[PDB]
C-alpha cells in the first residue's frame, strides 16, 4: 500500500497524540523534540544557567516506538546562517543539541528546512555531526518546488510582484538543493522531501527532480479541491504528479489543519489510497524487474568463464526471443529451398554457442514448419553444458543432431554449412566479443550462406542520476586503484534517473564480413543538444538487431520489444559530474581497442568541458579473448 | 477555587484592565505536559500565588498571547493554530469558553484587536495573516503579503481600518482595509536588520516605533529621517507606552534587563530584577509610576519608575 504520516506542531501529550494518529491510519508522526518556542540560551549569563529539564523524557515511549514511529524536526528559531554573530553562535549550539538528542533516541529520520540560498553554516554543522561518532539516522531536507517569495500575492501598492518571465526564477529551489549537497559531498545520509503547493511548474523542472533522492512528499490540506459531495480531491495536474511519485515509493506526509472538519481528517488518506488503487497494473517486464531497481551488477563474460546452470535457466525464461529466432529460421529456409527440390535437398545449419540447446529445439521446430530437411551441428565449449547436450542427443534428438565439444574458433568442421545461428549478443551488442568469434567461424560458412543475426548495432545517450553516482562511488576495493570503479561498465536496471537526450547510434557490425583486412577496431564521435540546465553523470546504452529481413529485436526505449525482459541497459559512468548549460551540446568520444589477448573500451567527454580518458589501455577493465 | 492546583512554570503574558485587575497567561514549555492556563487576580501583589486567584482555567494547548476584549472577553492566540474566545461570567468566578476555530495551519503567534471593538487580527508562523469578525466568529479575509514567519502585528488606536505588520523578510507593512491594495510598504531609513516588535504612539496617529534584533529601537514618522538609539545587548522583543500625557516607552529584551526611555530615547530607568527571559510588561492604570513585569523565571515584579 502507500505509507504515510502526519505532521504536527503541537503535541500536548504524546501518548494520546500517537494513539489518535494511529487510529486514523497513519504509519508515523513528525514532531518537534523540544517545544518550538522554548528558546535556549548558550554562552550568555544568566540565561545559560536556567535550571530544570529541557524537554520531556524518553521513558514515555518504548524503544520500539522511538525508533519506528517518530521523525524529528529542527526548532524553527534556529538560524545558523543569520548575520548577527550572537545569533549564529546560539544557533549552532542549538542545532547540535537537537541532533544529538535525536541520535540518543534512535530516531530513524530528522527534518531540516531550506528556504534561501546561503546555507553554508547549516551544511557545516550537519557534516560535523555526520562524521562524529556512530549514527544511522537519515536526514531529509525540506525544499519547496516554488520559492515562497514568488507565491506572495500582489496586494502591496508600492511593491508589485514580478509580472514577467524570469526563467531562472523557476530554478531557484533546485539550485538551493544542488549547492547544499555538493557542500556535503553527496552523503548517502542526505536526501530530500518536496513540498507541493497549488501552483505547479511546467513539465520541466519536474523532470529535473527525478534522479534525485526523493524520500517523501509533503502535501498540505490547503491544496485539495472540494468536490460535489464535499470531499477533498485533487486537480488533474496534481493527480498526474502523484502517479509519477508512486513509482518511486515515496512516503506521503499530510500537513496543515483540517479544512474539511465536517468530513473527518482521515478522509484525506482515503482519497490518496483511491488514486493508488486505480493506477494501471505493471506489465511482465516490470514485474520481472521488481527488486533490482538501480542495482549494479558486473557484466558476464562467457567466452572466458564457464557459466553455471542457473544462469542458463534464467536466460531461457523469455519466450519472445525464441519465437523471433524461430521465425527467422523459418523464413530463411523457405527462401533458400523451393518446393520442387524439397525432398532431395538437405540444408546444414550450425548452432554456435549451443548452451543447453534451446536454439536446437527452435531450429528443429522451424524446419518442421517449413517442411524442409535439415542436419544440425551443435557446438559448445562449456563442458558443463556439453554434458546436458549428450543426454538430449541420446534421449530425444537422435542422429539428426551432432554434438561437438570445442572452441568454435579452433574446431575444424568436416562440412561447410549455409546457415549460422548464434546468440552471442550481450547488453551492448559487441561486448561479448561476438564479431571475433564469428569471424573465426566464418571459414566454414558456404560462400552463398547467411548469418543469423546478420546485423547488429548499438546506441548511446547521456543521463543524470545522483543516486547512481553514489552507488558507483560506493563500490571501492582494497589494494586496487581507488578510482577504478569509474572505469568499467555496469549492468543495471535504471529507474530513478533523467534522460538528457535522444539516443544516437555508435558502433555497427555485420556478418559474414567479406572485406579483406576487416579490422574490428572502432572510433566514433557523437554529439547531443541539451534543453535543460542539468548535471551529467554518465552515459547509457542499448542495442538493436536484425535476425532476418523483417525480424528484429530491440531494447531501445522507443522500439523496445513487446515484452522482452531478459536484457538490461549498460551504464558507463564518468569520474566527475559535468554541469551543462541550456543551449550547449555534449560531445563524447568512444573507442573500441584491442590487441592479441584483450579487448577494451575507452571513453571521454570533450565538450562543453573536457574530461579524462576513462580506462586507458584496459587498465581497469578488460574483456578477455 | 474551581481552578487547577498548580500554575505552569513559565509566565508569558500580563495585562491590566481599568479597574486595576490583572490577567496572566502561563504555559509549560518543558516537562511531560505541554499546555497552559489563564488566570485572574484582583490583588496584583498576590500574584502568582494560586491561592489568592479570583479565577482561572486550564487550556488544551499552550498560550502564545492574549488580549482584552471590552471588559469580559479574553482573546487567545493558541499553539494549536486555534483562535479562541473565553468570557468572564457574572460573578467573575468562572471563565467560559465561547468558541474555538482552527484557521491557521501553524502556531498563532500574535493577536490584537481594533478600535471598533468588533474586529481583530492574527498572525502565525504560517505566512498568512487573517482578519476576524469577533461577533460572528468568522474569518472575513486573508492576505499573503509576507513570505516569512509573522512576528508582530498591531492595531492603530485611531483608525479601525488600520494596522501594522512585520515578518522575517525585513519588510514592514501598513495596512488599510478599505484599499484595493490594502498594504503599503513603509520602507526603512536604516535597513539591514530584521525588526522584532511594533507599537503605535498613543497620541500621534501617524507615529510609531519599532525595535530590532540588535537591541536598537527607532522612532519613525509614517509620512517619511528617523530617530534611533541602542538600548539592549540583545533582541528587543517588546515595547509598550505608559498612560501619560507625556508618554514614556518601556523596553524589554532577551538580555533579561528592563529599561524605560524618554521621548528622546534617553534612558531614565533600568532594572535587572529578572533571572530569565522577560516576556512582557504592562502599566497599572491606577498608578502612573507603577510598571508590572512577567517572565520565565516565574517572578512577578512590581517596579516603581522615578518619573
Ligand atoms: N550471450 C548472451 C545470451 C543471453 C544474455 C542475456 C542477458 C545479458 C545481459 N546480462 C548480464 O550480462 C548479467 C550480469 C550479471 C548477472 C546476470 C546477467 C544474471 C545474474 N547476475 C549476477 C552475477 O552472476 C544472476 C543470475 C541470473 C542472471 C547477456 C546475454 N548474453
Ligand atoms: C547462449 S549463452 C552463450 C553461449 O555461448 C557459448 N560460447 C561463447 N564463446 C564460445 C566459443 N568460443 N565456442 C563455443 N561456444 C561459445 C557459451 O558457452 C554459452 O553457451
Amino acid at each position: 500500500r502507500v505509507s504515510s504520516g502526519r505532521d504536527l506542531n503541537c503535541v500536548p501529550e504524546i501518548a494520546d497524540t500517537l494513539g489518535a494518529v494511529a487510529k486514523q491510519g497513519f504509519d508515523f508522526l513528525c514532531m518537534p523534540v523540544f517545544h518550538p518556542r522554548f528558546k535556549r540560551e548558550f554562552i550568555q549569563e544568566p540565561a545559560k544557567n536556567r535550571p530544570g529539564p529541557q524537554t520531556r523524557s524518553d521513558l514515555l515511549l518504548s524503544g520500539r516506538d522511538w525508533n519506528t514511529l517518530i521523525v524529528g524536526k529542527l526548532s524553527p528559531w534556529i538560524r545558523p546562517d543569520s548575520k548577527v554573530e550572537k545569533i549564529r553562535r546560539n544557533s549552532e549550539a542549538a542545532m547540535l543539541q537537537e541532533l544529538n538528542f535525536g541520535a540518543y533516541l534512535g530516531l530513524p529520520a530528522f527534518l531540516l528546512p531550506l528556504n534561501q540560498e546561503d546555507n553554508t553554516n547549516l551544511a557545516r554543522v550537519l557534516t560535523n555531526h555526520i562524521h562524529t561518532g556512530h549514527h544511522s539516522s537519515m536526514f531529509w531536507m525540506r525544499v519547496p518546488l516554488v520559492a515562497p517569495e514568488d507565491l506572495r500575492d500582489d496586494i502591496i501598492e508600492n511593491a508589485p510582484t514580478t509580472h514577467t518571465e524570469e526563467y531562472s526564477g523557476e530554478e531557484k529551489t533546485w539550485m538551493w538543493w544542488h549547492n547544499f549537497r555538493t557542500l556535503c559531498d553527496y552523503s548517502k545520509r542526505i536526501a530530500v522531501a518536496l513540498e507541493i503547493g497549488a501552483d505547479l511548474p511546467s513539465n520541466h523542472v519536474i523532470d529535473r527532480w527525478l534522479g534525485e533522492p526523493i524520500k517523501a512528499a509533503i502535501l498540505p490540506t490547503s491544496i485539495f479541491l472540494t468536490n460535489k459531495k464535499g470531499f477533498p480531491v485533487l486537480s488533474k495536474m496534481h493527480q498526474r504528479l502523484i502517479f509519477r511519485l508512486l513509482k518511486l515509493e515515496v512516503q506521503f506526509i499530510i500537513t496543515g489543519t483540517n479544512h474539511h472538519s465536517e468530513k473527518e481528517f482521515c478522509s484525506y488518506l482515503q482519497y490518496l489510497e483511491y488514486l493508488s488503487q486505480n493506477r494501471p497494473p505493471p506489465n511482465a517486464y516490470e514485474l520481472f524487474a521488481k527488486g533490482y531497481e538501480d542495482y549494479l551488477q558486473s557484466p558476464l563474460q562467457p567466452l572466458m568463464d564457464n557459466l553455471e546452470s542457473q544462469t542458463y535457466e534464467v536466460f531461457e525464461k523469455d519466450p519472445i526471443k525464441y519465437s523471433q529466432y524461430q521465425q527467422a529460421i523459418y523464413k530463411c529456409l523457405l527462401d533458400r529451398v523451393p518446393e520442387e527440390e524439397k525432398d532431395t535437398n538437405v540444408q546444414v545449419l550450425m548452432v554456435l554457442g549451443a548452451g543447453r540447446g534451446p536454439l536446437v529445439n527452435a531450429s528443429l521446430r522451424a524446419a518442421k514448419q517449413a517442411d524442409r530437411r535439415i542436419k544440425l551441428y551443435a557446438v559448445e565449449k562449456n563442458p558443463n553444458a556439453v554434458v546436458t547436450l549428450e543426454n538430449w542427443q541420446f534421449e530425444e534428438w537422435g542422429s539428426q543432431v551432432t554434438v561437438v565439444s570445442s572452441d568454435m574458433r579452433e574446431w575444424v568442421a568436416p562440412e561447410k554449412a549455409d546457415i549460422i545461428v548464434s546468440e552471442l549478443l550481450g547488453s551492448f551488442a559487441d561486448n561479448e566479443l561476438s564479431p571475433e568469434c564469428l569471424d573465426g567461424a566464418q571459414h566454414f560458412l558456404k560462400d552463398d550462406g547467411v548469418s543469423i543475426p546478420g546485423e547488429y548495432t548499438s546506441f548511446l545517450a547521456p543521463i543524470s542520476s545522483s543516486k547512481l553516482y553514489n552507488e558507483v562511488r560506493a563500490c571501492r576495493e582494497k589494494d586496487r586503484d581507488p578510482e577504478a570503479q569509474f572505469e568499467m561498465p555496469y549492468v543495471v536496471r535504471l529507474h530513478n534517473f533523467h534522460q538528457l537526450s535522444a539516443p544516437q547510434p555508435c558502433f555497427t557490425f555485420s556478418h559474414p564480413n567479406r572485406d579483406p583486412m576487416i579490422d574490428n577496431n572502432r572510433y566514433c564521435t557523437l554529439e547531443f543538444p541539451v534543453e535543460v540546465n542539468t548535471v551529467l553523470h554518465g552515459f547509457a546504452g542499448y542495442f538493436e538487431t536484425v535476425l532476418y529481413q523483417d525480424i528484429t529485436l530491440s531494447i531501445r526505449p522507443e522500439t523496445h520489444s513487446p515484452g522482452m525482459f531478459s536484457w538490461f541497459p549498460i551504464l558507463f559512468p564518468i569520474k566527475q559530474p559535468i554541469t551543462v548549460r541550456e543551449g550547449q551540446t555534449i560531445c563524447v568520444r568512444f573507442w573500441r581497442c584491442s590487441n592479441s589477448k584483450k579487448v577494451w573500451y575507452e571513453w571521454a567527454v570533450t565538450a562543453p568541458v573536457c574530461s579524462a580518458i576513462h580506462n586507458p589501455t584496459g587498465r581497469s577493465y578488460t574483456i578477455g579473448l | 477555587p474551581n481552578a487547577p492546583a498548580c500554575m505552569e512554570r513559565q509566565l508569558e503574558a500580563a495585562r491590566y484592565r481599568s479597574d486595576g485587575a490583572l490577567l496572566l497567561g502561563a504555559s509549560s514549555l518543558s516537562g511531560r505536559c505541554w499546555a497552559g492556563s489563564l488566570w485572574l487576580f484582583k490583588d496584583p501583589c498576590a500574584a502568582p500565588n494560586e491561592g489568592f486567584c479570583s479565577a482561572g482555567v486550564q487550556t488544551e494547548a499552550g498560550v502564545a498571547d492574549l488580549t482584552w476584549v471590552g471588559e469580559r472577553g479574553i482573546l487567545v492566540a493558541s499553539d494549536s493554530g486555534a483562535v479562541e474566545l473565553w468570557e468572564l461570567d457574572e460573578n467573575e468566578t468562572l471563565i467560559v469558553s465561547k468558541f474555538c476555530k482552527y484557521e491557521h495551519d501553524d502556531i498563532v503567534s500574535t493577536v490584537s484587536v481594533l478600535s471598533s471593538g468588533t474586529q481583530a487580527v492574527s498572525g502565525s508562523k504560517d505566512i498568512c495573516i487573517k482578519v476576524w469578525d469577533l461577533a460572528q466568529q468568522v474569518v472575513l479575509s486573508s492576505y499573503r503579503a509576507h513570505a516569512a514567519q509573522v512576528t508582530c502585528v498591531a492595531a492603530s488606536p485611531h483608525k479601525d481600518s488600520v494596522f501594522l505588520s512585520c515578518s522575517e523578510d525585513n519588510r514592514i507593512l501598513l495596512w488599510d482595509t478599505r484599499c484595493p491594495k490594502p498594504a503599503s510598504q513603509i520602507g526603512c531609513s536604516a535597513p539591514g536588520y530584521l525588526p522584532t516588535s511594533l507599537a503605535w504612539h498613543p497620541q500621534q496617529s501617524e507615529v510609531f516605533v519599532f525595535g530590532d534584533e540588535n537591541g536598537t529601537v527607532s522612532l519613525v514618522d509614517t509620512k517619511s529621517c528617523v530617530l534611533s538609539s541602542a538600548v539592549h545587548s540583545q533582541c528587543v522583543t517588546g515595547l509598550v507606552f505608559s498612560p501619560h500625557s507625556v508618554p514614556f516607552l518601556a523596553s524589554l529584551s532577551e538580555d533579561c534587563s528592563l529599561a524605560v526611555l524618554d521621548s528622546s530615547l534617553s534612558e531614565l530607568f533600568r532594572s535587572q530584577a529578572h533571572r530569565d527571559f522577560v516576556r512582557d510588561a504592562t502599566w497599572s492604570p491606577l498608578n502612573h509610576s507603577l510598571l508590572t513585569t512577567v517572565g520565565w523565571d516565574h517572578q512577578v515584579v512590581h517596579h516603581v519608575v522615578p518619573t
